[PDB]
């Protein structure tokens, strides 16, 4: 488990710092002489909306990680979600609130789903030759494999389909199966 | 510690201001020296005659550098008559 | 200390308006076709 | 030989002050870095990762002596621009071996090739050129930490001297102002990033550096944190000066402010020997083991700057409408691709690395030079477009706008497809070399998990795509503004050339006109070479991918 | 669907929003060497956060997301 | 058919060809036809170079693949200790 | 009008101001409650209760010399 | 590779030759021997290949 | 900016630089050697015994640096 509003606690205070770092240049190119309180005053609600998203982002991926049990891909999507959320409540605008938490899901998604290396990829530690040889020569595999995935039927109908189709209707449909011959003779 | 505070001072340059282009060349020598001045002091605390080697190619360095920027700013200035950015 | 027809944001809204791409009201344009009565 | 033809070339250019001789001075610049080449090409004889030279202050491989020739051989085409006229008179009666090698024309030549162009009137400025060289080779083969800061400055001093050295231009001294002013910024922080290293290090020797790397990377009391965040500072200056985002604002205003020719220099010599530089201790300090160290790595600053670059060049792109500043962006897009290539540090990558920088070089330098020679054609052509009247420095930059290069396709079809094969090289379009170059990076990407950054260089390609096939529709898809100059050819404007033979006796006397005025036979071969390179690499390529394959493994030969 | 959302929720609208982005990430463009040396200094200053504090690389890519977010609005 | 001489041969025919027309001056006058045979003479001449550039690199790639195995088996033959 | 003279047409302004209309009316299209139920059951439902449907019932059948005793249904 | 290889090994004979401590200089012996051992294995492994193939071979 | 960059740079000063700024102190000890005072060189003395030999391309890197300078600054201020 982990604690969803310490979390987000942390998660609004580091990128709230940067809208306070972003907020500060605003105002130091600001033209007109303003003073050195107009960090929070003309520019506060910059330094506010980061302090939000990365407040909404991190409790609810935690907040997501709690309610699924699990730690994958899935949380940080979600985490996006309301991060992209909560950017486009700041516009006023609907399809801003949902573009921008499509956007930001998606993106937030695929680099947890992939791993970006912007703090570095995993390392195999393992003879890499071996398995790109492994995955090149793979030519032949059991067929229970396949059947795993693929399953049975859909005209994949390995030896021996006949005897468990009837066995699959009659736990079924309770009916014996029993086609009948077409010779008179028989 | 103090070769630090130099460098932040010529940071700080950068920041303060907007419209003093001289300020822009003044920091750079501001940073170029507490840089020197930090190898200096490191290189009498490791025992190393290279850290003053060092120290002497930068300020002879640093030196042809302030000549080529000042002798730019002079074209520059023929041109426009004024160092100041309108702002 | 560049000119403003090299880098000035006022060339790129001459070269690109806003107005060349039509944003509407359902009070003038409900229909969504342009105004076309 | 580099550094006698620059005290050779200052010395003689030291006793004169006749502007008449810099087209010869710049001739003779060619003619010494082709000795330049030939004693580099003597060396190539031996494998090796590295063998340390001069008291271990400079050091030389395989890889640093093919790159000192490319870095040659692009400034010998460079130096065509300001060692051969812009136009000729070319005529059927003159064209035989027997004509160009034993008889002589005559005619008033200085308005026709203009002679007197300030491109061809600074003695200077070959001699500034093969100063910027010097630093470039200098920082390919640098071994130390004091030699990094000497070989920078001395490549960045010289760059800021060429972009102001047109002194009555005020777009160029502004530009130099620019490139000065940020540029030694960019220099303190790599002074700073090498003297963080010297005072916790003890060493100025990148092998010593190396050395403490290798050792602290296994798996207390000194744990060395600083090799990466000194690195990271000292990383930082370099990212300025290949103007990769965030740090690449200066680029489309000094490049643009410039004049186009002193462009074409200054926006491909010094991407290429910090690249190299770059690439060397990208492999040295590249930690193995999954430790402390490597969750700081400095080159996440590469992969950052490489989604930056990819992001800001192609999109800020979309909006400009002045040429150079869209090749400004849309090389701040290609270092993006280049800095994907450095960062993921495989074999895969290497040879992607070596070849991208090699292609995008040369397809670069056709861009320039097909701009170039576009300027030098409308001589013979006027317009009455408003826009164009009120451009600056029309004569250091003729083309400055996407609009002037409308219904170019009508004013030459020919070199208007070179300048489309060359833009639909950058695309990425099969079969061109951009193509290949830009799928060597990708699959090298992808198969060392770079996934979501092999996805962002398609997404931001797509977009890139936009403002290049922008400038191929004004070429194409409209008529142009610009007309042939009526008093050119009004069937009485004819002037005089005489054919003379050995002994300047009159052989003929010929009447002729602008239609037999022609780009000069140096830069439409060396487009020509060059298009055909990029159009034809898919019979060629070779030679040119085995010389990285080979690199890369000496490089990486455990 | 054709001359409506499938055409705003695609290339139209992607042309519409990215001239839009194109132009305010160029109004920054100021040509003033001053307001440049400013963006070199915060640009050094994030890449040394984001390295010394050991930051979520997620925390960067929201940042980035956010930038564009914040782009995309204009004034 | 990828045949060095005759693709580089080829290759400065093609040079001469897309120079003329980019200077936009006919593509064969009669005064002018010793150039395609020098053209594509100095084509022919690179690719001959090519070749034994080529020749080089084969054996050297050639080279350094013995040297992987050999660097494979030395490590596997260690680990069967 | 053309590159290639044509016949003459009576071009009824009326009907050449209609197929402008349609032409360009993409750049007029909004988001609003219509809009965005019209594009989300053509574009999501329909074809997600399609999906479901294939979904569930594929394998379900074999037709394939099927005789009396013996049924259609495979799963 | 993960072994480093310097590229200027001489750096081994750097050093002020003027006011050394007597016992200041550690013992290189062990590092001189083991240049000398990777110059001999490089100039045998050429002695063997000319003198094997292109020679006595052709 | 002060806060950020004082804060990671500081981290980055060996102890030789921070070991005496900012009731037990550490004192430094010294004492003399005889065979290293045979010939003392002053500290210039001693750049010198090094910078044209052994460190020589620096030299001539600088040499290259300054000619670049007297030659760049001249050609861009004055009249031909
Ligand atoms: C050593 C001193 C002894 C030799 C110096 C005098 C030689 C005669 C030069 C001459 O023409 O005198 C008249 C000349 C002017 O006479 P003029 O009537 O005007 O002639 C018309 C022009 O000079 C136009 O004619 P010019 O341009 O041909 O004459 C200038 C002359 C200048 O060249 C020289 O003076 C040679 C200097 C070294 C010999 O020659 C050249 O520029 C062409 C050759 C360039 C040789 C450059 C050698 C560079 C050093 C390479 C080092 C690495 C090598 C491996 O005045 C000079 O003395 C010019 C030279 C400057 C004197 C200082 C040279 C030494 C500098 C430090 C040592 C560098 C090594
Ligand atoms: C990938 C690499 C693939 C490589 C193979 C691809 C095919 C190679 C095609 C390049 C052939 C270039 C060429 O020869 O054009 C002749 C070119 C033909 O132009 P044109 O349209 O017939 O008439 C010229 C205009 O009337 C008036 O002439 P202009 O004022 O307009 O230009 C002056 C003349 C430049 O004057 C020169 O010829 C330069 C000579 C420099 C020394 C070269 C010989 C070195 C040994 C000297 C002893 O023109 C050029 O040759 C331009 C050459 C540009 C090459 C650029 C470098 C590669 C890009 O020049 C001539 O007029 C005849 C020169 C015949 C001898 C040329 C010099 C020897 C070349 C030897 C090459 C190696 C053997
Ligand atoms: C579309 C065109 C296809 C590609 C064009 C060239 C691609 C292949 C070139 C490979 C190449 C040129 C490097 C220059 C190119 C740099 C970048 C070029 C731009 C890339 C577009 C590097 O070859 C080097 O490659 C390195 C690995 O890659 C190896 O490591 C080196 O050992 C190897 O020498 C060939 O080098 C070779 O040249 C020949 C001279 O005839 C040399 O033969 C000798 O040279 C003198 C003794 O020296 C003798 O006096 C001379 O008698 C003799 O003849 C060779 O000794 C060797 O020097
Ligand atoms: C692009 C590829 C460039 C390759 C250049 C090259 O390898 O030339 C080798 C040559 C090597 O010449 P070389 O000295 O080996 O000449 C042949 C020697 N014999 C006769 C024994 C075979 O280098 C040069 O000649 C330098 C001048 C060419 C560069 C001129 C501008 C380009
Ligand atoms: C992966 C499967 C699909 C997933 C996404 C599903 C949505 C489909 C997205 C398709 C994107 C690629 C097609 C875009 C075509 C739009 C071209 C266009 O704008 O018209 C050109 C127009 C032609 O139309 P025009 O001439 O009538 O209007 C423009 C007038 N001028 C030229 C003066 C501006 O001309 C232009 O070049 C202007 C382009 C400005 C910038 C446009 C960027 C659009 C491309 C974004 C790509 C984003 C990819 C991510
Ligand atoms: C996966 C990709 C997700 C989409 C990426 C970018 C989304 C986005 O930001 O679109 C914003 C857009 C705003 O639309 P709107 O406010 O109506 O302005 C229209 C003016 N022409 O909003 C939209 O157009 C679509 C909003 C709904 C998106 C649902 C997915
Ligand atoms: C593709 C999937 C969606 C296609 C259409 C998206 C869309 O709805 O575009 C609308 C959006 C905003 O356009 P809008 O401002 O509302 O109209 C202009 C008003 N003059 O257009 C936009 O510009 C939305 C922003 C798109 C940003 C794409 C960024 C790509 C790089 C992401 C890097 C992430 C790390
Ligand atoms: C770049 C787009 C993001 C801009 C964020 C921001 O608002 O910072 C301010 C600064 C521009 O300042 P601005 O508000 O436009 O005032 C200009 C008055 N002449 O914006 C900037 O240009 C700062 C430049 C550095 C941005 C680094 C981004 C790193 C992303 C990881």
């Amino acid at each position: 488990p982990k604690d969803a509003v310490h979390l987000g606690l942390k998660g609004a205070a580091v990128v709230g710092g940067i809208g306070l770092l972003f907020a500060a240049v605003r105002t130091s190119l600001a033209r007109k002489n303003v003073g050195p309180w107009a960090i929070f005053t003309r520019n506060g609600k910059l330094a506010a909306t980061f302090a939000a998203v990365g407040g909404a982002y991190d409790f609810t991926r935690a907040a997501a990680a709690n309610l699924r049990e699990k730690e994958d891909w899935v949380n940080n999507g979600i985490g996006g979600l309301f991060a992209g959320a909560t950017m486009g409540l700041t516009t006023g605008r609907i399809p801003r609130v949902l573009g921008f938490a499509a956007l930001t899901g998606v993106v937030l998604a695929t680099a947890e789903y992939a791993g970006s290396g912007l703090r570095g990829v995993f390392k195999r530690d393992v003879d890499e030759y071996e398995r790109k040889e492994f995955l090149r020569k793979n030519r032949r595999r059991p067929i229970e494999e396949t059947l795993a995935e693929i399953g049975e039927g859909r005209g994949i109908k390995p030896p021996g389909y006949y005897e468990r189709r009837a066995q699959r209707l009659k736990e079924k449909y309770g009916v014996d199966i029993n086609p009948v011959c077409a010779d008179p003779d028989q | 510690n103090i070769t630090l505070i130099l460098f932040l001072i010529g940071i700080l340059g950068f920041v303060l201001n907007r419209k003093n282009i001289i300020l822009m060349l003044i920091s750079i020598e501001i940073m170029l020296l507490s840089i020197t001045f930090l190898i200096l002091l490191s290189s009498l605390n490791m025992d190393d005659i290279i850290g003053q080697t060092y120290a002497i190619y930068i300020i002879v360095v640093a030196g042809a550098e302030s000549a080529i920027g000042l002798g730019i700013l002079v074209a520059f200035y023929r041109l426009r008559g004024s160092i100041a950015i309108e702002y | 200390f560049l000119p403003e027809a090299m880098v000035g944001r006022s060339k790129i809204d001459e070269k690109y308006p806003d107005s060349d791409y039509p944003t509407l009201t359902d009070k003038e344009d409900p229909d969504m076709n342009g105004g076309y009565i | 030989m580099i550094m006698i033809s620059i005290l050779s070339l200052l010395l003689s250019t030291s006793v004169t002050l006749r502007r008449d001789m810099s087209i010869l001075f710049n001739r003779i610049s060619i003619i010494a870095l082709a000795y330049c080449i030939l004693h580099d090409t003597m060396s190539l004889s031996f494998i090796s990762k590295g063998i340390g030279l001069h008291g271990g202050l400079l050091h030389i491989t395989n890889l640093t002596q093919i790159f000192h020739i490319f870095i040659f051989i692009i400034s010998i085409l460079i130096l065509q621009l300001t060692s051969f006229y812009p136009r000729k008179v070319w005529i059927p009666e003159y064209s035989s071996l027997k004509d160009i090698f034993f008889n002589k024309i005559l005619y008033y030549r200085t308005k026709i090739i203009n002679k007197m162009g300030e491109h061809m009137k600074i003695i200077e400025y070959p001699l500034i050129l093969l100063f910027v060289i010097s630093g470039a080779v200098f920082l390919i083969s640098t071994n130390d930490l004091v030699s990094i800061f000497l070989s920078i400055e001395l490549q960045s001093y010289g760059l800021y001297l060429l972009s102001t050295i047109y002194r009555n231009s005020e777009l160029s001294t502004t530009g130099g102002l620019i490139y000065f002013l940020l540029g030694g910024l960019s220099s303190c922080f790599i002074l700073l990033g090498t003297s963080l290293l010297y005072v916790n290090s003890g060493t100025t020797s990148l092998d010593g550096l190396y050395i403490l790397n290798s050792i602290s990377d296994v798996n207390s009391w000194y744990k060395p944190y600083y090799l990466n965040f000194s690195l990271l500072i000292f990383s930082i200056g370099f990212l300025f000066k290949v103007s990769a985002a965030p740090f690449h604002f200066w680029s489309p205003d000094v490049y643009d402010a410039i004049p186009t020719i002193v462009t074409t220099f200054v926006a491909i010599i010094a991407k290429i020997s910090i690249f190299i530089f770059l690439l060397e201790l990208v492999y040295y300090t590249n930690s193995n083991a999954n430790s402390y160290l490597s969750e700081f790595s400095w080159t996440y600053a590469l992969l950052i700057s490489s989604l930056l670059s990819l992001i800001i060049g192609t999109v800020v792109g979309l909006t400009q409408f002045r040429i150079k500043r869209l090749l400004a962006y849309s090389t701040i897009s290609h270092v993006g691709f280049i800095l994907l290539a450095l960062s993921v540090s495989s074999i895969e990558s290497t040879q992607a690395f070596i070849f991208y920088l090699i292609q995008y070089s040369i397809s670069n330098l056709n861009a320039f030079f097909i701009l170039i020679t576009i300027g030098f054609s409308l001589y013979g052509y006027v317009t009455n477009n408003k826009e164009y009247k009120s451009l600056l420095d029309k004569n250091n930059s003729p083309i400055q706008l996407i609009s002037q290069l409308k219904g170019y396709f009508y004013i030459n079809p020919l070199l208007s497809l070179s300048l489309a094969i060359t833009i639909f090289s950058f695309v990425g379009v099969p079969p061109l070399v951009g193509f290949f170059a830009k799928q060597m990076v990708l699959s090298a990407a992808l198969d060392n998990g770079y996934i979501f950054l092999s996805l962002i260089a398609i997404i931001t390609s797509v977009i890139g795509a936009v403002y290049y096939l922008n400038v191929i529709k004004e070429i194409f898809f409209y008529s142009p503004e610009h007309e042939v100059n009526p008093v050119l050819n009004e069937s009485d404007s004819n002037f005089s050339l005489r054919i003379l033979n050995e002994k300047n006796v009159l052989i003929r006397s010929v009447l002729l006109k602008g239609r037999n005025i022609f780009i000069s036979s140096p830069f439409s071969i060396t487009i020509s070479i060059i298009t055909n390179v990029i159009l034809l690499f898919i019979f060629m390529n070779k030679e040119w991918l085995s010389m990285g394959t080979i690199l890369v493994q000496i490089l990486f030969s455990a | 669907l054709d001359k409506g959302s499938i055409e705003l929720f695609g290339p139209y609208g992607l042309e519409r929003g990215l001239v839009k982005l194109s132009k305010n990430i160029s109004s920054l463009s100021t040509s003033h060497v001053t307001t440049y040396a400013l963006y070199i200094l915060v640009g050094f200053i994030l890449y040394l956060i984001y390295n010394n504090l050991l930051l979520d690389y997620s925390y960067l890519l929201l940042i980035i997301i956010l930038l564009l977010l914040l782009m995309m609005i204009g004034e | 058919m990828v045949n060095r001489i005759l693709f580089w041969t080829g290759f400065g025919l093609a040079v001469r060809f897309w120079q003329l027309g980019i200077e936009m001056r006919p593509f064969f006058n009669r005064k002018s036809l010793w150039a395609y045979p020098l053209f594509g003479g100095v084509g022919a001449s690179f690719g001959y170079w090519l070749q034994s550039i080529d020749e080089k690199q084969t054996k050297m790639l050639e080279e350094r693949k013995q040297a992987i195995l050999e660097k494979r088996a030395r490590r596997a033959q260690r680990q069967a200790e | 009008m053309a590159g290639l003279q044509h016949y003459k047409i009576a071009m009824d302004p009326a009907l050449v101001r209609l197929g402008s209309m349609i032409s360009n009316r993409y750049k007029y299209f909004r988001w609003t409650k219509r809009t965005a139920l019209v594009s989300f059951m053509y574009v999501v439902v329909v074809p997600s209760t399609i999906g479901y449907l294939a979904y569930k019932t594929d394998g379900l059948w074999d037709l394939r010399a099927k005789r009396r005793g013996d049924l259609i249904s495979e799963r | 590779s993960r072994h480093i290889e310097l590229k200027y090994p001489e750096v081994f004979s750097h050093g002020s030759p003027f006011n050394v401590p007597a016992g200041f200089y550690p013992n290189l012996d062990h590092v001189i021997e083991h240049y000398r051992k990777q110059h001999l294995e490089e100039e045998e492994r050429k002695a063997k290949k000319l003198a094997a193939a292109a020679a006595a071979a052709s | 900016v002060g806060i950020i960059i004082s804060s990671f740079l500081f981290k980055m000063l060996p102890y030789g630089v921070i070991i005496s700024n900012q009731k037990n102190d550490l004192f430094f000890i010294t004492s003399k050697i005889w065979d290293g005072a045979l010939a003392e060189n002053n500290h210039i003395s001693s750049i010198g015994n090094i910078m044209y030999t052994n460190y020589n391309v620096w030299l001539i890197l600088a040499s290259f640096i300054l000619l670049l300078a007297m030659v760049g600054a001249i050609v861009i201020t004055i009249k031909p």
